[PDB]
């Protein structure tokens, strides 16, 4: 991913403040609701019948914390996401067998989390700029 | 396909913009011209500067057709067919635009009505957004 | 004394949905949208249009009265309407002036917006029984490649983006009634 | 969204297909699994071996679906409810296998009905089997 | 793309038989009727107003004799297509700006014109290699 | 000297498509699929059951004549049917044996394919007026996650997806439909 100096400012500086309890949860948990067949990739994760249990359910938060993990490691080499997230992409591909296109629909879920956290804040320059990181965090994985 | 609770969620959710429809729209349309540049190149004809008054009002006619859109939303093909005449006849716009267009409005919507979008409203707001998408980007006539 | 002009401008302004054709309102001096049991003069020229499949239940037609007559015909109305073209400003359409001549020829011009001497469509023929006389205006058939069943002078005057509610590349239904309708002229 | 012409395109098509359905949804199916392994991680209960009677038997129910897709091609979501709760809501297959078992169907269609694959006809099927695909991965209970 | 000596001895016994006059102009022609916002990209063609008027476009034809031509240098280079492909790369991202979905449905469309053209001799084994060579392209394109 | 059961089966085969929920055919010794019309010991029982949105116009209830009562009640039926769920084949229902017992307790039972004592539901409650009882399942309320509203020896029996006819992850309209409808038993 090419981001300018100021770009990454911007990424940097908002990702600073984002609440890494809370925030991959209800990511995932919107994946999960928005995109329900995405559920079937958490099948053992138990009661996903209503968007209430999806949001509320402790594995969904969990895991949701590990994919905001991988998304800050992300964050740390912007220049070579393919060989950063190599590992990854081998896990969800050739083991989970999850087509490409969700993880272009996580990292826009995830723009709509950032959005409903900041408000105001999350201005159209600030996505501008975490379109380009979630894009390229999608490419890498597959 | 939208279900009963989608289109309940839909007309609620929407109807909480009100008198910031113009400037929704308007925001939606400057998300997705910044963050996805190539959209641009619809609007060869336009002034495509922030706050640009050309924009503003382009914006305002966007958030009208979705208020249209919402109130006719058993009847769209009939209620929006001049919308396809151009879009899918005249302007031919490839459907990845309308995602994109689709994900600025989530967006917008998240940012300025947190208490509106929750999971469930999200959730019907995208599946509205694409039948939409479905009706502008198609040749039925 | 004068004439009455009874024109439903082309079946693709009688849509259920009023944004998907023209749209008329704010009619002044001497014009008047109608509802077309009140206009029984224009009743069975009406009847004979293209109109798209999503077709209006009860239908207004443009009435434009006190028009002047010069007997050949040249027939002018002060008349004045405001045209909206789906989400778009309205565009004030005013000055309509038609010229008759030896039974097949002659025009429909207008004032649209900032721009005068408009035509909005050539004529095929027209015939002329007791006061009323029946114009046709003369619409090219849909073959293939750009339809255009106005004349250019109005869509030119349109734009590319507003031509779409006047002319289409295909020759379906609801593109065929996007051509104009012809019009009844009531000579008092 | 079909127009008029698709909707007659598709009948006249699909009615060309007449006793040889269960053939046609068997190839289209083996084409599936052939083609794009990862759909055969939805039928692990199956033999998938070439020439399986179980894919066999499903392809014939796969093609009779359509048949009443077809059929009520202005009613679909009522029709096909029970086939959305089986593939939404039950099964939950990703969107994306529905466009690969669609493009083995056209293929299949193209291989033995070249008569009747003109263009005009692929493109009716593509958005006829897309709007079934939209049905039966839509949640609208 | 990794395709076995069997499959590519499948796909360039196949491709020898292709008529390279028509399959091209066919298959870029199916793209315009079948996936219509493509002729966007096309509009100085000329008359695209029906599927006729599309496939019998002589611009169309000429123009698909040189897609087709592309994908034949693909079966030259399958452990490079991306350095291949380089150059039509930037041409249709950097200049055209098409969406690289259009790039799979045009794959998708080539297999349907072989599928016609071949009938009971497009088995289920010769598609299934064809598809990993329009993946490959259309991979090595976006 | 002899019972006969009324029972609509759910109000999911019901459906206007018949494919979407429970089909019956090839009623046999004893058993009849009967126009709601001409089964109208069942008439009240039927108005008051959860049946699809696309509800079909003209419904037939399963009859089942013939049945032996012992009576506390033991009641059997020779009636055999076919059932078929979406697109699968066919499986015969036969041998139904309806106990009840201190007027809440009991359950209605059946072969279903090669398997003989599959309870279909256990009985919640039960009422006797004049010569007709009224049966009552119990079903379990929908609240969150799997809701089996059958007893588990039926789903058990018929699999995971075959079961999607029998229950339901959510608690929408279509599938509160799915669960058994209640009987009416006339003693002759
Ligand atoms: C696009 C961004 C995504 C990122 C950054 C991401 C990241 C991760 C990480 C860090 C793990 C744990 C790896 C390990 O420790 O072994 C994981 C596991 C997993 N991911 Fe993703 N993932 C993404 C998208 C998806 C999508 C879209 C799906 C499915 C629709 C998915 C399904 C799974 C599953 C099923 C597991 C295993 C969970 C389990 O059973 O414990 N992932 N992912
Ligand atoms: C939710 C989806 C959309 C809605 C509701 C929508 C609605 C509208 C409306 C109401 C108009 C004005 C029509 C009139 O004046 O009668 C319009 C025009 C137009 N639309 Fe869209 N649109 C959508 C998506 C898109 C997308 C995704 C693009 C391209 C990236 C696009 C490009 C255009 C263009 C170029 C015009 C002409 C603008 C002008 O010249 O003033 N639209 N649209
Ligand atoms: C996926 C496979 C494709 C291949 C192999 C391919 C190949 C080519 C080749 C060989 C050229 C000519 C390059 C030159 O000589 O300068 C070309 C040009 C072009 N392509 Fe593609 N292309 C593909 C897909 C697409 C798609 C999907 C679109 C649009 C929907 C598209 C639109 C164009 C346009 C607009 C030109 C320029 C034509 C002109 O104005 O002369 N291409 N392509
Ligand atoms: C045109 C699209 C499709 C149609 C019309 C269709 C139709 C059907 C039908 C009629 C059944 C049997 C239902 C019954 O017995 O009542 C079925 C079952 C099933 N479908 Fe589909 N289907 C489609 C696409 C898919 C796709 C894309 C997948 C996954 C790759 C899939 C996976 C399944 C599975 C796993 C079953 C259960 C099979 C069994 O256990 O016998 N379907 N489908």
């Amino acid at each position: 991913v090419h981001l300018t100096p100021e770009e990454k400012s911007a990424v940097t500086a908002l990702w600073g403040k984002v609440n890494v309890d809370e925030v991959g949860g209800e990511a995932l948990g919107r994946l999960l609701v928005v995109y329900p067949w995405t559920q079937r990739f958490f099948e053992s994760f138990g009661d996903l019948s209503t968007p209430d249990a999806v949001m509320g359910n402790p594995k969904v938060k969990a895991h949701g914390k590990k994919v905001l993990g991988a998304f800050s490691d992300g964050l740390a080499h912007l220049d070579n996401l393919k060989g950063t997230f190599a590992t990854l992409s081998e896990l969800h591909c050739d083991k989970l067998h999850v087509d490409p296109e969700n993880f272009r629909l996580l990292g826009n879920v995830l723009v709509c989390v950032l959005a409903h956290h900041f408000g105001k804040e999350f201005t159209p320059p600030v996505q501008a700029a975490y379109q380009k990181v979630v894009a390229g965090v999608a490419n890498a994985l597959a | 396909v939208l279900s009963p609770a989608d289109k309940t969620n839909v007309k609620a959710a929407w109807g909480k913009v009100g008198a910031h429809a113009g400037e929704y729209g308007a925001e939606a349309l400057e998300r997705m011209f910044l963050s996805f540049p190539t959209t641009k190149t619809y609007f060869p004809h336009f002034d495509l500067s922030h706050g640009s008054a050309q924009v503003k009002g382009h914006g305002k006619k966007v958030a009208d057709a979705l208020t249209n859109a919402v109130a006719h939303v058993d009847d769209m093909p009939n209620a929006l067919s001049a919308l396809s005449d151009l879009h899918a006849h005249k302007l031919r716009v490839d459907p990845v635009n309308f995602k994109l267009l689709s994900h600025c409005l989530l967006v917008t919507l998240a940012a300025h009505l947190p208490a509106e979008f929750t999971p469930a409203v999200h959730a019907s707001l995208d599946k509205f957004l694409a039948s939409v998408s479905t009706v502008l980007t198609s040749k039925y006539r | 004394k004068n004439a009455d002009l009874y024109w439903g401008f082309s079946g693709s302004s009688h849509h259920k949905y009023d944004h998907n054709g023209p749209k008329f309102e704010k009619a002044g001096k001497g014009a008047e949208l109608t509802n077309i049991d009140a206009a029984s003069a224009y009743a069975e020229t009406f009847k004979k249009g293209v109109f798209p499949n999503n077709k209006r239940e009860k239908s207004d037609i443009l009435v434009f009265h006190n028009g002047e007559v010069k007997t050949s015909y040249q027939i002018n109305w002060p008349g004045e309407v405001t045209m909206k073209l789906g989400y778009g400003d309205g565009l004030v359409i005013k000055d309509l002036n038609l010229m008759l001549k030896n039974g097949n020829m002659g025009e429909l011009k207008a004032t649209v917006g900032e721009n005068s001497n408009i035509t909005l469509f050539d004529v095929q023929e027209y015939s002329v029984s007791d006061n009323t006389i029946t114009v046709t205006p003369k619409i090219p058939p849909c073959t293939t490649g750009t339809w255009k069943p106005w004349h250019n002078d109005l869509t030119s005057k349109l734009g590319s983006l507003k031509s779409v509610f006047f002319e289409s590349y295909t020759c379906n239904n609801d593109d065929i009634a996007k051509k104009p309708l012809p019009l009844t002229v009531v000579l008092n």
